[PDB]
RNA sequence: UUUACCAAAAACAUCACCUCUAGCAUUACUAGUAUUAGAGGCAAUGCCUGCCCAGUGACACCAGUUUAACGGCCGCGGUAUUCUGACCGUGCAAAGGUAGCAUAAUCACUUGUUCUCCAAAUAAGGACUUGUAUGAAUGGCCACACGAGGGUUUUACUGUCUCUUACUUCCAAUCAGUGAAAUUAACCUUCCCGUGAAGAGGCGGGAAUAAAAAAAUAAGACGAGAAGACCCUAUGGAGCUUUAAUUAACUAUUCCAAAAGUUAAACUUAACAUGGACUAGCAAUUUCGGUUGGGGUGACCUCGGAGUACAAAAAACCCUCCGAGUGAUUUUAAUCUAGACAAACCAGUCAAAAUAACCCAUCACUUAUUGAUCCAAAAU
RNA sequence: UCGCACACGCUUACAUCAGUAACUAAUAAUAUACUGAUAAUUAACAACCAAUAAACCAAAACAACACUAAAACGUUUAUUAA
RNA sequence: GAUUACCCCUUCUACCUUUUGCAUAAUGGUUUAACCAGAAAAAAUCUAACAAAGAGAACUUUAGCUAGAUACCCCGAAACCAGACGAGCUACCCAUGAGCAGUUUAAAAGAACCAACUCAUCUAUGUGGCAAAAUAGUGAGAAGACUUGUAGGUAGAGGUGAAAAGCCUAACGAGCCUGGUGAUAGCUGGUUGUCCGAGAAAGAAUUUUAGUUCAACCUUAAAAAUACCCCAAAAAUUCCA
RNA sequence: ACCAAAGCUAGCUCAACAUAAAUAAAAUAAAACAUUCACCUAACAUUAAAGUAUAGGA
């Protein structure tokens, strides 16, 4: 629910005026974790905020 | 090209709506006029626009009097 | 060198001059480095390029600097035969055209005046300067050579001309072979004087006339050919330009976040990439009234009164006179029942009478003096 | 008078025989450019082929040379392999 | 119509469209054949079913309800958007080759003239042509910023352009093809058999004048009224015997 | 009687059944135009709710 989200943009956020479609893409950063089951260090470029949920999923 | 300027005014249709001998009703407009061309007589009321009307049911009659007035009467 | 296919020219390019921006790296610039690269103007060369930074732009930061940045560089009065004004006084401005040039690719008046050229010169050349409306890097003034550029005068030679004539060849002409085209409502298709939407072979009245071709002349059939390229109309289209209004994408910023450090018992830092609003330079969508003796310009657009509009209404013109988007003084217009005027729609006037409680009016001649929807607010 | 060869191309037009009322080359003659059938020259001509790694400075203009604009194509050595 | 088994004489200003008005020298048509442009029922009028109910489990209803039958045609842009095709034409550039006699001359791929080649100055001819860019005479460059072959690159919310609003496959103020698309057109050009009755040329408004919305009229089918020409009582008329 | 018409047959339409990546627009309607626009790209059966509740330069 992040990658490739294309919405619409307005000026005063109340529109009697023009509406122009705007593109939105998620932020990408590197997250290094360690899997003991697979015995492998993993690198995830995935969603930042999701990692905050993963930390609560442990 | 024209320096002078003026507008046109729609008519308010001033005049006498009813005639002598006609059978009218109470509250009916008799004569719409500017200022006083004629004066209200018996059983005839006067308006703010100086328009005479009939007070009661009857017949319209015009009568001239000189003491120079013109009265309109309504005879039940 | 340039509008291939109406413009080859003074235009563009060109050596050269000047201003100004770039101290930086591995698929432009450039495998370059201030003597290099990008941008702008001018255009060999020769002599020069004076003044003004108040506004705009630009650079250092709110103040100043900057003209080979965008640009700008005056008027009036008085003074010696005539005339003129070296000089003086004064208003204004940021500062008021210096050298040179000039009826000019510039001069309206204009065919300025004078001189040269010609038997005659609105052109041309050489001067004068009250330069409507030249001017110094959108450079100024000259300049050898150069030019299928733009003008003027003598000589030479010519069918250009006075003034045309003759000849040759290819067509035109004839015959034979092959056999088009646009155009075309149907055509028995004369002329004159009149009329007819005002330019008649078809109408009227007069005149003229047996019926059909070929070689020629281009007046008419408002000939043929292009749904005028001028004008105006359409709530047509498109290109271009902006301080028209309204604002996503790209190039550079201000803050808070992501990511890192610091103290005490709440604060400071940005290498790469990515966000939320935000400030500038760039870009993105459309609009562009009507009336109108064509349009544009000018004027006008709603309302009230007095004429045009002679004894109830109403009645136009870019006809004609005046008035308004209110001004002020005192009492105050509380609830609703008939019934009418005017009226396309919608907006405007009069009002008996009943009830509750008391017991609208004057001026601006009398009337004018405003605004129908949806949406906001002092609060209902 | 101005044309024969090499091409990129152009897909039997061409050569022989036979027949041309008709179409085809604006007609006839006929035919290299019509129909029908049947012939269509090679090669030492032109296309198609070694992998790499080293050596070397001082352009071309019938060029010792010189100039500028700073220089189409060139050779040699060694290894593997057909 | 007469007239003779034919003709002269007399009687008559094509059709259509558009208009205040056209035989009009306003519009469209060579002729013929064929093709070719009024398909929508809510409320209503009308024919039938039943009736305080109709109608095939859905709605209406102080005579309704249900069913059937009656009125609103085509062609045409200039342009916009999307996806692609185009630099064998032409513009520029990259890579690789080739071409440009002769004469005067001091060393001079140096200057000037002049053939090829590259251009198109002037004149004439050609004007459904030889040719949708020509031919003849003449003229420019012709060692240069030159010409040219082959192999490549750059395209339309652009490229290129010694910069003309030029070129990008014979018409570029922004190519062409396909699709959106039967875009939009208040405009203009069009809309076909008979007979009968009646029969319109201007009130105010409108980002409106070449268009619309109700009045001023008109037509169909029914009902209830009355209406006008209108003299003296009275205010050219306004009213009424 | 001349160019000529006139004499048939292939052929199909439709209904039913069987079987190396990334939000498209705009013209247009609101007689201009700018918020807005059934519709179209893929999934979307009948009767009625209902052209109702609402939304819209209301």
């Amino acid at each position: 629910g992040e990658g490739w989200v294309l919405g619409h943009r307005y000026v005063n956020n109340d529109k009697l005026s023009k509406r122009v479609r705007k593109v939105w893409k998620p932020q990408l950063f590197q997250r290094e974790l360690y899997s003991e089951i697979l015995d492998k260090r993993f690198t995830v470029t995935v969603t930042m905020r999701t990692l905050d949920l993963i930390d609560q999923a442990c | 090209s024209s320096k002078n300027l003026g507008g046109k005014s729609p008519g308010k249709r001033f005049g006498i709506k009813k005639m002598e001998g006609h059978y009218v009703h109470a509250g009916n407009i008799l004569a719409t006029q500017r200022h006083f061309r004629w004066h209200p007589g018996a059983h005839v009321g006067l308006g703010k626009n100086k328009c005479l009307y009939a007070l009661e049911e009857g017949v319209v009659r015009y009568t001239k009097e000189v003491y120079y007035k013109t009265f309109v009467h309504v005879v039940p």
